């Protein structure tokens, strides 16, 4: 689940 | 009838934000399951809950179906039902393959086609460690990384993604790839242009 | 060169016509040993990624899958699937998800539920004694009469999914009388199971 990590910083 | 267990529910309600099962809820729950995102479990736990895209919330009519479907309550009974696939995503060739391919659907950015390199070779390092059941030599995957990268492949088809795993377990070695390898079989033709560029540096 | 030679002349021994058709499938399970009501076949038919029983195998798949397996021989074949079927009567959640899969290969074409004959023809398979999941004779023949006498005559993945789960939790008919909550999450249908099981 890296890409759910990613789209945290990209909502942030 | 129509309620499920309140135990069940509760979990539910514990992790939503503002009304929705959403990104930040499904963190907290695989933080709250024992796990970090490196975990390929953790894409297990997708595919059970069956997510289709990472950016749609996940509905409380599928949370609460799967989990009733699983005989579980309880954040423990969860654990449970996850460690057992946990294994199975180590021991079982079938499973772990169509994990490994849904994993692709999964990273695929919404409106795309396409995954973006770097997001697939991060998730290739996942998925080829020595305790998964597709063995291969590290300078192979190595080269395969660096391929991609030096020859300017920004991008991993569907096709080339699913392919690779058969590629692998068909030559594990650089070598292997040298000695059998046949263009004109039906193979991604970036697999073939992986082919000429061990060709060359040979 | 991609597959040992030992391997594509197995496919190549089952095709009519160019294809890996029905009769191919047919003639395969019987050279593996089984017959067609053998539930292994259905372990077979997961293994290859049979999605619809009308639609010819492809090649590719036949060898991918094998291949994978590590299997050339017909005898490698045979070892795989005797394993699977042990797998299928020792390990429950391997039953489950056979029996879950039992029923998108029942669907005819352009239909989303099965007859209830058909249901019953395949209930009869999976409730052998010899399987994981095991309860009173007079409850399976409750539900097939309930079945009869309350005119189903269709049955949908959810009841069919279900009524796995209910069997595992209800092994008798009393139980289901003095446990059974008809408030909690079940089908509408094995609620009206359980009010037949009091009326009687």
């Amino acid at each position: 689940m890296l890409k759910l990590r990613q789209l945290q910083k990209k909502k942030q | 009838g129509s309620v499920y267990p309140k135990e069940l529910t509760q979990v539910f309600e514990h992790y939503i934000n503002n009304n929705l099962f959403d990104i930040d809820s499904l963190v907290k729950f695989i933080e709250e399951l024992g796990y970090n995102l490196e975990d390929l479990a953790t894409l297990c736990l997708a595919h059970l809950l069956g997510y289709k895209k990472l950016e749609e919330p996940l509905k409380r009519e599928d949370f609460l179906s799967t989990w009733f479907m699983q005989g579980c309550s309880t954040i423990s009974d969860m654990q449970e039902c996850i460690k057992t696939l946990d294994v199975k995503l180590h021991e079982d060739l079938q499973y772990f393959t169509q994990i490994y391919n849904y994993a692709f659907n999964l990273i695929l950015d919404p409106n795309r086609k396409d995954i973006d390199t770097d997001e697939g070779i991060q998730y290739w390092k996942l998925f080829f460690q020595p305790e998964y059941p597709v063995r291969m030599e590290p300078d192979l995957l190595e080269a395969w990384f660096r391929f991609l990268r030096d020859e300017g492949k920004t991008t991993i088809s569907k096709d080339t993604w699913r392919m690779l795993l058969l590629f692998f377990k068909r030559y594990p070695t650089i070598q292997k790839i040298i000695s059998d390898y046949d263009e004109t079989a039906a193979w991604p033709f970036i697999i073939d242009e992986f082919y000429e560029c061990l060709q060359d540096q040979q």
